[PDB]
RNA sequence: AGGAUAGUGGCCUACCAUGGUUUCAACGGGUAACGGGGAAUAAGGGUUCGAUUCCGGAGAGGGAGCCUGAGAAACGGCUACCACAUCCAAGGAAGGCAGCAGGCGCGCAAAUUACCCAAUCCCGACACGGGGAGGUAGUGACAAUAAAUAACGAUACAGGGCCCUUUUGGGUCUUGUAAUUGGAAUGAGUACAAUGUAAAUACCUUAACGAGGAACAAUUGGAGGGCAAGUCUGGUGCCAGCAGCCGCGGUAAUUCCAGCUCCAAAAGCGUAUAUUAAAGUUGUUGCAGUUAAAAAGCUCGUAGUUGAACCUUGGGCUUGGCUGG
């Protein structure tokens, strides 16, 4: 079509970000960055659908020209900046660091961490190999580049970045038992344990997750992210119902129950 | 009624982070007197059909109309 | 074995034969055909305009007796002439020659009605304004 | 088939129908308050005929 | 260009238009509720036909079925709170034996004539008009306005009506003011 | 094997083989054919539609060829040809609304040459500029929602309802009639004003004004049957006309033209065309084929469809979750 498309309907739009029919035509179509289009949330949703800091776009360009947000300890001023999972988006006028972890309803959580915890984050190993000059280097979720990681790391593994240097604290290997959250899919949000990978050679591994509950769903490889070393022990805080899915009936009745 | 509202820390502040037309509202700023957009959208594009400044275009142009 | 096949595995021969019979249906035939795109004076339409040919008349069908007053009309779209039906006592006087009328169909849908005899539209408007207006001394012919 | 005739008649009846004048009469209710007058003239004070029931009786 | 707006049509006319037994069925039951015109009728008929096919689909499951038990209870406690369907009367089987003047009891038109604040039902439905009544404190002008039954304890003449305490309306204003 | 391409590849060249598709319908033709998400109708199974709010594709009068660039065979870029077509001082020069609005033509068929970047977003060197993208209003009975056109009394007069009662005569409370009588209530409209908005309009609120024939006056179709509602009155007299169909009209026409009355739906109602159900009249569910339409004159027969029965059963032992009670 001649070009790349520069527009986002208001209906193309990612479902998650949770935009009403009425209020345009088009809607915010995220950057090129360190997060697939689909997968990410731009800064102006955040600022105004989901903090209602922002009363409109004017206002939401107004607060990051003057140098209030700091996306993983760097001052971004591009609107449509595509902010991703374990992301990590700082506020020091406000005093307030957030990290970008999927709820069990599929949708981005605003989920509220201390400043300890906004001094890391974690990527998942999407490829390890070496560089030009022999230097291995790791890739991660969210496109960046390690050098020199430790030579165990493999892929589908998480590390733990430092956030501030980009180096590499230490890492979890993927294995049966880690704790995971699902980052695609229908079961996106859920958190659980591994209990069983299942290899198909030329096609696509699945991973057999138990929630807490004991409640087990199927889901592709590549919507596996491995946040822990085993049960009940996340590297990072996880947002509000700790990511396990309740039927609508149970909701109903917990629903019920709190009002 | 329901409506929003909007309190600043200072008068400073609220000048720089409100809209021209709520200003305008309350007096604090005059309404910026311009053309009507016919009229500028046709002097931008009758300007585009001059290259290099207005005063050389103009003279060179009345050169050509002996009269 | 009711005379056609039943196998799990016969939907082609199924498919082809319902295919092939619902050609009997003239009904069916005049969709798939394009009969009223190629056949029909109106080409389709519900409406057609038109000039006035000549004020004539046509003789009803027995055992009826009385004279179906109609016009000749030319249509504009594709030059062919038809005859139209002009409703209600006495309408015939506010149609009168080289006038543009508006025609729409009889309601049986191609075929003729009661007793007039191969007319199968009705005049609707004349010079732009409702027959029905004109009868009812609602609005008044622009001549 | 053969079709002609003389167009001399053309509004012979209507024409020659005597003109009547509607009388003033009072307007008849609008809206819910026909559907008021309706609902009693056929369920409240019946006028049948002994099994008899005419919405329209001409006179005789 | 922007996102179309849904909308949909709320009623259905009957399939065969002259039929003594439904037309005086229907007359006698606008009658005795005061509606406009037969539209009023086959709304309340149009939404009851589509609430037995629901009905209908639920009860084709088995017993104790996910959906039957969300979706069937969900649509009893919704019948229960407009006061449609009795308390005694939740099992699904009696939403099938609902009958459209259950729905025209709960009218706001029924709930003011069967309060007493009017003398007859055509007394209600211009009250209602004109801006008289309220139900809590807001006002409400639709004749159609389903009542709940937390809401029907709550209404009354509004607090700025001539008959509910607010000021003369126009025309004694013209009259004692001579 | 090479060339070319960003790259695979008969994509092209050289040389060499004779292969490739097809009754399981190739190839060709038509399409009043852009595909899909979807729309109408729908017991089930279906039938019809999808130019059109989103996605993908294609085009910018018709072809073809290119420059720049990461990206275009771009057309609000260029080059050339074809058809239209503009100015000219006659030497020459300049075009592309299937963008917004608008005009002509075509037609049964579709609105303003309006305001603005305030919202939604996009672009740029960018907190600032630009955006007929977009939003606002105008026209707008496309469709859709709710919903006025009156309500309540008082007297009169009638009947029922009861009661004082044997009926009689009344007391009296529920209906119907009132050119037969009132005082209340309100928004359609208008309007100070505030709200609304970028600014307005409108909406929403709301002073004052704003309803008796409440002329602030509901219409569209019908009244033989289908099909609800006239054997009323006048006119015509196989004429005029009505009539989807059956039928009506020749001197009291239940059907025409009218008046009265009545019926149906109502801010909507009628007409034409298409389509869906009704249609078990396309039938897989689910038609028919002696005589209503319909077994090839008779055998053979390829593809197609369809093809007899039969191979670990029974028994025993423990074993968890559920569900009467
Ligand atoms: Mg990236
Ligand atoms: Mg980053
Ligand atoms: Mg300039
Ligand atoms: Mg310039
Ligand atoms: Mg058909
Ligand atoms: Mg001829
Ligand atoms: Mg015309
Ligand atoms: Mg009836
Ligand atoms: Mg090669
Ligand atoms: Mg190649
Ligand atoms: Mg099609
Ligand atoms: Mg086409
Ligand atoms: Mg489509
Ligand atoms: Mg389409
Ligand atoms: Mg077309
Ligand atoms: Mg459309
Ligand atoms: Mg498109
Ligand atoms: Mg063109
Ligand atoms: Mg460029
Ligand atoms: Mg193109
Ligand atoms: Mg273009
Ligand atoms: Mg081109
Ligand atoms: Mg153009
Ligand atoms: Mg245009
Ligand atoms: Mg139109
Ligand atoms: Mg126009
Ligand atoms: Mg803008
Ligand atoms: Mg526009
Ligand atoms: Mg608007
Ligand atoms: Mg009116
Ligand atoms: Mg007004
Ligand atoms: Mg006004
Ligand atoms: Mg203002
Ligand atoms: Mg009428
Ligand atoms: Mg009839
Ligand atoms: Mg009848
Ligand atoms: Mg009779
Ligand atoms: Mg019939
Ligand atoms: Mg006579
Ligand atoms: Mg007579
Ligand atoms: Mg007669
Ligand atoms: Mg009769
Ligand atoms: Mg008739
Ligand atoms: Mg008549
Ligand atoms: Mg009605
Ligand atoms: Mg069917
Ligand atoms: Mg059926
Ligand atoms: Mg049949
Ligand atoms: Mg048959
Ligand atoms: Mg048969
Ligand atoms: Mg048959
Ligand atoms: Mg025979
Ligand atoms: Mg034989
Ligand atoms: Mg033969
Ligand atoms: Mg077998």
């Amino acid at each position: 079509a001649r070009g790349p498309k520069k527009h986002l309907k208001r209906l193309a739009a990612p479902s998650h970000w949770m935009l009403d029919k009425l209020s345009g035509t088009y809607a915010p179509r995220p950057s090129a960055g360190p997060h697939k289009l689909r997968e990410s949330l731009p800064l102006v949703v955040f600022l105004r659908n989901r903090l209602k800091y922002a009363l409109n776009g004017r206002e939401v360009k107004a607060i990051m020209m003057q140098q209030h947000v700091q996306v993983d300890g760097k001052v971004r001023t591009d609107t449509t900046y595509p902010a991703g999972f374990m992301d990590v988006i700082t506020l020091e006028a406000t005093n307030e660091h957030f990290r970008l972890v999927y709820d069990v309803k599929g949708k981005f959580a605003v989920h509220r961490i201390s400043a300890e915890e906004a001094a890391y984050k974690l990527g998942k190993v999407k490829k390890v190999q070496l560089g030009k000059k022999g230097v291995p280097y790791v890739v991660t979720h969210d496109g960046r580049t390690i050098r020199y990681p430790d030579p165990l790391i493999r892929a589908n593994d998480t590390v733990k970045i430092d956030l501030a240097t980009g180096k590499i604290d230490d890492f979890i290997k993927f294995d049966t038992g880690r704790l995971v959250m699902v980052t695609g899919g229908r079961n996106l949000g859920r958190v659980g344990v591994i209990v069983h990978r299942e290899k198909h050679e030329g096609g696509f591994d699945l991973v057999h997750i138990k929630d807490a509950l004991e409640n087990t769903f199927v889901t592709r490889l590549s919507n596996v992210f491995v946040i822990g070393t085993e049960a009940g022990k996340p590297w990072v805080s996880l947002p509000k119902g700790k990511g396990i899915k309740l039927s609508i009936s149970e909701e109903r009745d917990r629903r019920r129950a709190q009002q | 009624s329901t409506g929003f509202g909007l309190i600043y820390q200072s008068v400073a502040d609220a000048k720089r982070f409100e809209p021209a037309y709520r200003l305008v509202r309350y007096g604090l700023a005059e309404k910026v007197e311009k053309a009507s957009r016919q009229q500028r959208k046709q002097k931008k594009n009758r300007d585009k059909k001059i290259f290099g400044t207005q005063r050389r275009a103009q003279k060179r142009a009345a050169r050509r109309n002996a009269d | 074995g009711k005379g056609k096949p039943r196998g799990l595995n016969s939907a082609r021969k199924l498919r082809v034969h319902r295919r092939n019979n619902r050609w009997a249906d003239q009904a069916y035939k005049a969709r798939l055909l394009g009969t009223a795109f190629k056949s029909s004076p109106f080409g389709g339409s519900s409406h057609a305009k038109g000039i006035v040919l000549e004020k004539i008349g046509i003789e009803s069908k027995q055992p009826n007796s009385a004279i179906r007053k109609c016009v000749r009309v030319q249509l504009i779209k594709n030059g062919k002439k038809v005859t139209a039906f002009v409703p209600n006592d006495g309408c015939l006087n506010f149609v009168d020659e080289n006038d543009e009328v508006l025609l729409a169909g009889f309601g049986r849908r191609g075929k003729a009605k009661g007793d007039i005899p191969g007319v199968r539209f009705k005049v609707v408007k004349v010079s732009g304004v409702s027959l029905l207006a004109l009868w009812k001394e609602k609005k008044e012919k622009p001549r | 088939g053969k079709v002609h005739g003389s167009l001399a008649r053309a509004g012979k009846v209507k024409s020659q129908t005597p003109k009547v004048e509607k009388q003033e009469k009072p307007k008849k209710p609008q809206g819910r308050a026909y559907m008021r007058l309706l609902y009693t003239r056929r369920f409240v004070n019946v006028t049948l005929t002994n099994g008899k029931r005419k919405m329209n009786p001409s006179p005789a | 260009p922007r996102a179309p707006r849904t909308y949909s049509k709320t009623y259905s006319v009957p399939k065969r238009p002259y039929e003594s037994a439904r037309l005086d069925a229907e007359l006698k039951l606008a009658g005795e509720y005061g509606l406009k015109n037969k539209r009023e009728i086959y709304r309340i008929g149009f939404q009851l036909s589509k609430i037995r096919r629901a009905a209908r689909d639920l009860l084709t499951r088995d017993e104790k079925d996910p959906k039957r038990l969300f979706e069937g209870n969900a649509l009893i406690r919704r019948l229960v709170r407009i006061g449609v369907l009795s308390e005694d009367k939740m099992k699904l089987d009696y939403v099938l034996a609902l009958k459209p003047e259950d729905f025209l009891e709960r009218r706001l038109q029924t709930q003011v004539f069967k309060l007493g604040l009017a003398r007859s039902i055509h007394h209600a439905r211009v009250l209602i008009t004109q801006r008289h009544i309220a139900v809590g404190k807001q006002i409400v002008n639709i004749p159609s306005f389903t009542v709940r039954l937390d809401s029907q304890k709550h209404i009354d003449f509004a607090h700025n009506s001539p008959y509910g305490g607010g000021r003369a309306g126009r025309v004694k204003r013209k009259n004692q003011g001579k």
